[PDB]
Parts: structure tokens; sequence; C-alpha cells
RNA sequence: UCUGGUGACUAUAGCAAGGAGGUCACACCUGUUCCCAUGCCGAACACAGAAGUUAAGGUCUUUAGCGACGAUGGUAGCCAACUUACGUUCCGCUAGAGUAGAACGUUGCCAGGC
RNA sequence: GACUGGGGCGGUCGCCUCCUAAAAGGUAACGGAGGCGCUCAAAGGUUCCCUCAGAAUGGUUGGAAAUCAUUCAUAGAGUGU
RNA sequence: UUAUUGGAGGUAGAGCACUGUUUGGACGAGGGGCCCCUCGGGUACCGAAUUCAGACAAACUCCGAAUGCCAAUUAAUU
């Protein structure tokens, strides 16, 4: 439920491959809570969080203000590199 | 299972098929014909105006029809002509809906020429 | 005739709790039909017999599906009819057809939706007009119709017009 | 040499494909599977041989699939000719492999015997390889 | 070797030069073609006439404008030069 | 109804039970069940065999014809033989 | 904006299912003497009627099960440029499809009844 | 007689449609697939009318092949070639 | 030449909704023998029936980029 975050600027030209190289990760979150957000996140602590709660568990993603509960939707894994890209969250209902 | 469907729909096909030949709305106004079992309506309209210039309904104003008669059709067909004198327009096209030109519809048209509005 | 229709008109409302006479079945088409794997002359006598039973000509459609293995293509075929309003209701009474071995009144359900029919056979007679001047006897198919959603109101219909069930 | 895997042609001559790049095509059937990684494409003959191997070393039955099939021919024309004239006759069939396909997959066995049979396969193909577990796709909707 | 022995498929010069011959926002003269085609890859609208090879033209001067009708099939429609 | 493809009929006496009309209808002379049905579009008088009450089929099950004496008889016979 | 006729709009309209109503709309509907008409048939078309009815057609309500719409984000590809001969790589424009989210049980014009 | 992956033998030599053809057109090869050297007095014109293949089931001609029969069937048919 | 707006087509790419190819399941519509019965049981292979998932294409496309191409009573430079 604990994830340290940077907030993303949404125009992060294809050199963002640096981020992916840094272990950092992009993602977004949406649904009921708000309209749209782009974020950064660490891969390491994320693969911790998978086992931590499970696949569809209730993470509290990081903002800096209020954390949002989410039920992770989707990701676009790539083979030959063994890692994740562009996680997809979902601000659930109550 | 089996069902004699509403005849408006096959009528509708038969209405838009002739308009594909052409409608004439932009040459001179078009006159139409609806045919209920009990009685008969009519309108003139033109485009892009979208303006309905004529109406002549038997049961909608002069109630208690009572029998669908060819003659009564002729009354209405005259009455649009009188209702068109005020505009005097002009030698209109005559839509057939999707109906045959046999009469009683043909009687409406025939007694519409009776008045001073030609085709 | 329709005299029975006034009775069954009551029975099928007794039986099935409708809420309307309009939900009751009503007299609808017959269709006769005949056919041949091939014919050359007999068509004259096809029309002869069918025009003798029924008071109007039956017509000659074609096999329009490309066949080149049973015979050639578009060999003349058929004598269907639409028998209707009262020639119809009179026709249903004309049913008197036991010839010799009609001990099998054919309960089994013609089309699973609401069409149950006494599809049948022969020209010796139809319970009517024993002719006995033949080239040959020919199966005379039938259909029959009531606008409904089930074969059981129909079996009740033709049964309450006194069909043999089994 | 041998072309067991075959089909209705629909046409017997065709411009080739020559590979550029891709990823993807995760495992969906079994547990353990082989990932092609690098520069080549394939004929059927090869695949057959690999199947012989993978069926022998696994006794206990043990299940195998081939996720791909050669849908494409491979033309090659008479010996010691001058070039020019019409495209040549058929010799082969082809199943192209970009880097990321998953040729062979198995289940019913442990982690080891799989890995051995897959070594014994990848020695019998052009492409460099990689061993994989079915734990994750990159999409589940 | 050389010659032996084949087709010669190939009937390779077969041209008619179809396409489009005007554009939107283009003044145009009566009788002028807009767009060759076959079938009705484009339908006509107003101020237009078609021919015995599904060509298209403008019966009257104006300004060309293409349009959409039913999510598949387009139409062309001159509208009056002001 | 076209005029030139339509046949006709004739023959003969109406009824006794209703009014003495013939309504382009039949007259059906049967023996077992003797209804003089004036109900038929085409030819009367018709020297027919059934009224549909004759056989035990259209009306329904009936006594109509045995069909019984045979079985029972032969049975009793064979029985008494060994008895 | 209650109904109906006729127009416009990318099916966001639809399709499947169920609930409700009719003598003022419309329809089923009774019948075929005339108009006329069915390749057999008044079934259809058509003419004459209005006996019965809301069952069906058709109208209204609700449903997001089917289909159509559908972003944002990031991916493939590619225009320009540098390296490089690498089934190329790095950088700068652009920006899919698939997909999730979500949207959706139409919207307006003119006449005539009301 | 010319082409002609030397020339020769072989094959072709005109026209219609596609693909290769690089989201306008055009764009070659002894590259890949098919045709044409006509037919119609109605299969033309025009006014009206109608909508099919397939599928399900019952039924004489039973590859469920022949016509029937409704229902489902968004064009899967047919379109002189 | 560039900017701005509009615009025709259907490549790359992606995809299976037609065309055709394909794998493993589900499978039931049902069969073939060897055999029991003797009216049926039919016990490996299967067509199509209907579908779950995963794939393929110059001559398949429900879709569809960048570039270029066509014009603008439009604007800057030349
Ligand atoms: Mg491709």
């Amino acid at each position: 439920s604990l994830k340290s975050i940077i907030r993303q600027g949404k125009q992060t030209r294809s050199d963002l491959k640096q981020l992916r190289k840094s272990g950092k990760v992009p993602a977004v979150v949406y649904g009921y809570g708000t309209k749209n957000v782009s974020v950064k996140v660490d891969e390491v602590e994320f693969i911790k969080v998978i086992r931590e709660v499970g696949r569809n568990g209730v993470i509290e993603l990081g903002v800096g203000s209020k954390t949002i509960k989410v039920m992770v939707a989707d990701y676009q894994f790539d083979p030959l590199k063994n890692q994740i890209t562009h996680i997809d969250f979902l601000a659930i209902n109550m | 299972m089996i069902s004699k469907i509403d005849k408006n729909k096959v009528r509708l096909k038969r209405h838009a098929r002739v308009r594909t030949n052409l409608s004439g709305t932009a040459e001179k106004p078009r006159l139409n014909v609806y045919r209920s079992n009990k009685h008969i309506y009519a309108q003139i309209i033109d485009d892009n105006k979208g303006v309905t210039l004529a109406q002549a309904s038997s049961k909608d104003s002069d109630i208690a029809t009572t029998a669908t008669k060819v003659e009564l059709a002729t009354k209405v067909g005259e009455a649009i002509a009188k209702k068109a004198a005020d505009k005097g327009i002009k030698e209109i096209v005559f839509d057939r809906g999707g109906y045959l030109y046999h009469g009683r519809v043909k009687a409406l048209a025939e007694a519409a020429r009776e008045s001073g509005l030609e085709f | 005739k329709e005299k029975f229709n006034t009775e069954v008109t009551e029975n099928l409302m007794k039986k099935f709790n409708y809420s309307s006479v309009m939900e009751v079945p009503k007299i609808d088409k017959i269709v006769v039909n005949m056919g041949v794997g091939d014919a050359v002359q007999n068509s004259k006598v096809l029309d002869n017999a069918v025009e003798e039973l029924e008071l109007i000509t039956g017509q000659k459609p074609l096999v329009t599906k490309a066949k080149k293995s049973i015979a050639t293509f578009r060999l003349r075929e058929g004598m269907p009819i639409g028998a209707k309003v009262t020639l119809r209701g009179e026709r249903m009474y004309e049913f008197l057809d036991k010839l010799i071995s009609v001990s099998l009144p054919r309960v089994r359900d013609f089309q699973g939706v609401s069409k149950k029919a006494f599809d049948g056979r022969g020209n010796y007679t139809l319970g009517v007009k024993e002719q006995l001047i033949f080239p040959e006897i020919d199966y005379d198919k039938v259909s029959k119709v009531r606008g409904m959603d089930i074969v059981i109101v129909t079996t009740a219909n033709t049964d309450e017009e006194a069909r043999e069930l089994l | 040499m041998l072309l067991p895997k075959r089909v209705k042609y629909r046409r017997q001559h065709r411009p080739k494909t020559t590979g550029r790049s891709k990823g993807g095509n995760y495992v969906t059937f079994g547990e353990f599977g082989l990932q092609a990684t690098t520069t080549s494409w394939i004929t059927s003959r090869q695949i057959e041989s690999a199947r012989i191997a993978m069926t022998r070393y696994m006794k206990r039955g043990g299940k195998v699939w081939i996720k791909i099939f050669p849908h494409t021919p491979y033309t090659k024309k008479p010996l010691e000719v001058r070039m020019g004239a019409g495209k040549g006759a058929v010799e082969g069939w082809i199943a192209v492999v970009k880097p990321g396909r998953i040729l062979f997959e198995v289940a019913g066995v442990s982690e080891e015997v799989a890995r051995e049979a897959l070594r014994l396969a990848s020695h019998k193909l052009p492409v460099k390889t990689k061993f994989v577990k079915r734990e994750e796709l990159g999409g589940e909707t | 070797k050389k010659g032996v022995s084949s087709t010669k498929n190939g009937r390779d010069s077969e041209s008619k030069r179809l396409g489009a011959k005007r554009a939107d926002g283009q003044f145009v003269t009566g009788g002028s073609i807009l767009y060759r085609q076959r079938g009705t890859k484009i339908y006509p609208g107003e101020n237009v006439g078609r021919g015995g090879d599904d060509t298209l033209f403008a019966k009257i001067d104006g300004v060309v404008k293409f349009e959409r009708k039913g999510r598949d099939k387009k139409q062309v429609s001159v509208y009056a030069v002001a | 109804m076209k005029q030139g493809i339509h046949p006709e009929y004739h023959q003969v006496i109406f009824l006794d039970t209703t009014t003495n009309f013939k309504f382009l209808s039949g007259s059906t002379k049967t023996s077992s069940e003797m209804m003089e049905w004036e109900d038929g579009k085409e030819y009367p008088v018709i020297r027919l065999d059934i009224s549909s009450d004759s056989h035990p089929f259209y009306t329904g099950r009936q006594k109509f014809a045995a069909a019984d004496g045979r079985v029972e008889r032969f049975n009793k016979k064979f029985g008494l033989k060994s008895n």
C-alpha cells in the first residue's frame, strides 16, 4: 500500500527511455476519483506490491496529497527485456 | 409468428424509392398523400425551407367522417387548391407516397386540377 | 365448416386463459403441392387431377437450383395452390379420407412452431370424388396454418375440429 | 528435403517476407516455452526434427505444442542455370520468426526436463533462444 | 538454361489514368470533370450529372465540396459561387 | 377470380332437415351413419360409404367392429385342448 | 410538449427482453356489388363498410445482455538530422490500431390536432 | 522480322482487369494470376411490382439435392460474359 | 518554399468482420467398420453443427498513421 512517487509532466519525449533505464516507471490512474493523471513509480517496490496484496488488491497510490485506492487494471510487459511499462490503475468506487 | 406488418413501412420504402428518381422540392413544391383506412390527409412542403405550406385533413377538423369515400377525397383535393390560391403556387409536383395512381388518390389529384392548380 | 369454428372459438378460450378473443388462432392458409423427379407429358394430368379436386388451376414453377445429376436443369415441376377464405373453411370439412390402411393418424408434430398438419397421400379419393380413371397415383402434400407460438393450441384446434390424434 | 507440414496452396508462387522486428506473443497454453530471439527464419523440416527430440527425451508422455505453422513457400530453381526466366518451382515451406515468437511450449513436467529438451532443440535450429516461464502476459482483459 | 521454357505471363501496359481531377476550394466551370471512378465509389449530390462510365461533373459553375452521407459512402456537391 | 380458368358442377337434391335450399353445397348419402350432409362445394349426390362416424377414427374410439371374437375364441380353444 | 404526418442528423437512434393503452390517431378487422386486381388465390393490391378488440402491428416506460461510439496515457511505424552496415542504435516532429475507462435505450425543423 | 541476361531452339508480339506500385496519378522485368477477337429484337428503353442464397423442422421425387412449408437469415446470392 | 484550413486514397502498421490458411481444447449431429445383439449397443477417426483461446497473407481487410499530392478572391519571403 506504500509507494513513493514523482509526478509526471505528460510531455516527456522518447528520451523517457532514461526513466525506464533508471528503474523508474510511468503509469496513470483514473476512473471514479478524478479524470486523468500521469505519474512515475519504481518497478522494484511495485513487484514487491504485487506479492504484498495480490494482483487485484487495493493499493494506495502516491501523490503527495491524498493517496487514492486502486485495483490495478493492466500493464504492457515486453519480452526480451523482462520488465513492465505503463502500469494502469483505477480509482475505484466506494 | 406470421404477421401482416404495418403497411406504412413498405409504404415508406415505396415513398423514398420515387424520391430517388427525384422529389422536385427545389423545382416547385411537392404534394404528398397519406391514406388511413378511415380517412385521408395531405400536405405541401418544400426544401431546404422545410416549410409545410398546405394541410387538408378531413377528420382532424371536420369530424365524424364517417365512411372513407372517393368523393370525400375530392373535397380535400379541392380544398388544398383553394388554400393554395392565397399563395398561388404553382403547377406542383405530386408525390404518390407509395401508392398507386388508380383512385381514390387519383380522384384527389383529378379534382385538384379542377380548381386551377395544374401539373 | 365455420359452424364448428364458433364452437372451438369457445373451447380454446375455456381451455387457455387468454384475455382476448384476438389472441385466439384463426383460419389461415392451405398449401397443396405436387412434384416429379422428372415428367414430360404427365403435367397435363397433374393439372387435370388437381383442377378436378380444387376449383382453380395449379401452376408450374421450376427447379431453379443448378442440378445436373438427377436430371437436367429447369424441368417443369409443381402444382401449388393458395386455398383461402371460404373455399378453405369448406375444404377442411372435405376431409373424409380413409382409403384402406389409414390406421396411422399421424400425431407426430409437423413443424415445431404452430403449423401442425395432416400431410398426406393418394388420388384414389380424398374422401371425395372416387375417379378410378388414372395413369398413376400421386402423393398430394399439404400444409396448414394458425398464427400461434406453439403446436399444442393447434393440436387442440384441429382436435376440437375432430382430428384423429393417435 | 522433407515437407510433411503442408496445406492447400491457394497459389504456388509468392514474394517473400524478410524479417525486421517485433515483440510479444506470450505463452497461453502450457507453462514452459521457448522464445526465439534473433536473426533467421525457418523451414518445416527443422521443426519436425525438433519435435522428434522433444518427444523422445520426454517419456511420461509430457505435452507439447507448436504455436506456428509454415503458411508460405520457398522457391528454388534448377541446378546450374542462367538467370532470367520465370520464377522457379517449389522447394520448401516457411514459418517466419521475428524476435519474440514462442515456437515450442510444454507442460505436464517439471522445470528441468523441459529445459533439457529445449536445449536439445535450440541446438537444432538457426535462431538463438531463451527459456521462459508462464507467469505473466502483458495484458489480461 | 536460356529459353527453357515458360510463360510469360505479364500483360503489363494496361492503363487508363483514373482518379480525381479537382479539389475542394476550387472554382470550377460547367461541364467540368471532378472525379473519375467506377461503380459509385462516390455518389453525386446537387448540381451534378453522371455518365455512362460513372464519371462525375458539374452541370453548372460553382465550388466543389465533398461530404459524408451514411458512415461509408461519400458524395460530391457543387454549391453556388457567390 | 379469373374468368376462363374456372370450372363448375351440377347434381343434385338438397336435403330434408333444414329449409329446402341448396347453398352451392353438397348432399352426401351414407349408409352406416346416414347424414345427408349438405356440406360440399362440388358434386352431389354422392353414394359414399362413411360419414366419419362409420369408422372408429374420426369421431373417436367406438365398438365399431370386432376384432375380438378371433383372439378370445382361438385362445379358449387351445386352452380347452390341453385342459 | 401529448399524439400524428413530413424533413434533417455518423446506429449515441439500433438490436434482444419485459411492463402498459386504445371507438379521438392507427391498426387489426366484416365482406367482395361496383373501381380494379391476384401468373393459383380479394392472401397482396383495390373498392365498399365499421360487427368485434388492444392480442398483434405501431406508440410510451425500463433495462447496457448483443452491436455501433470511445477518449487520456504509453507502445509499433515513420518525415528530418548524427552515427553506423548494424535483420542498426541514439536524438527531434508527428501520431495509430488493439484496449481499459467512460458514453449510449436518440436529437432538432415545419404543418395540423392538443 | 525484333525482343532476347552472348546468340540459337523454345515463348511472346494488339487490347481489358488485378498485384508488384512505395496511402493522387504514372511507374519496367523472359515477374506473378485470368481472359477477349462476341452475344441480345430482348438480356434494350420506360411505367409499375417484388427481394435472394444459405439454415431449422414435417413431408412422394428422399446426395435431408427437385417443388412445398414457415422461422432465422445485412446481402454470404444474382448481376449475358 | 513555409504557415493555416479543407480534401481524394487505403501503403506501413494492426487485425480476423468477408476470402482462404492454421493449432489445441470444447465438442454431439452423427456415423464407418472389428464385435455384441440378430431392435439397438456402436466400441479410434471424423465432416459440419456451435464455441473458448492463440496465429498467418502482395493478388483478405471492421480499421489506418507519418510523408507526399491537389486548391485556397488567405498571410511572410523570394
Ligand atoms: Mg504486414
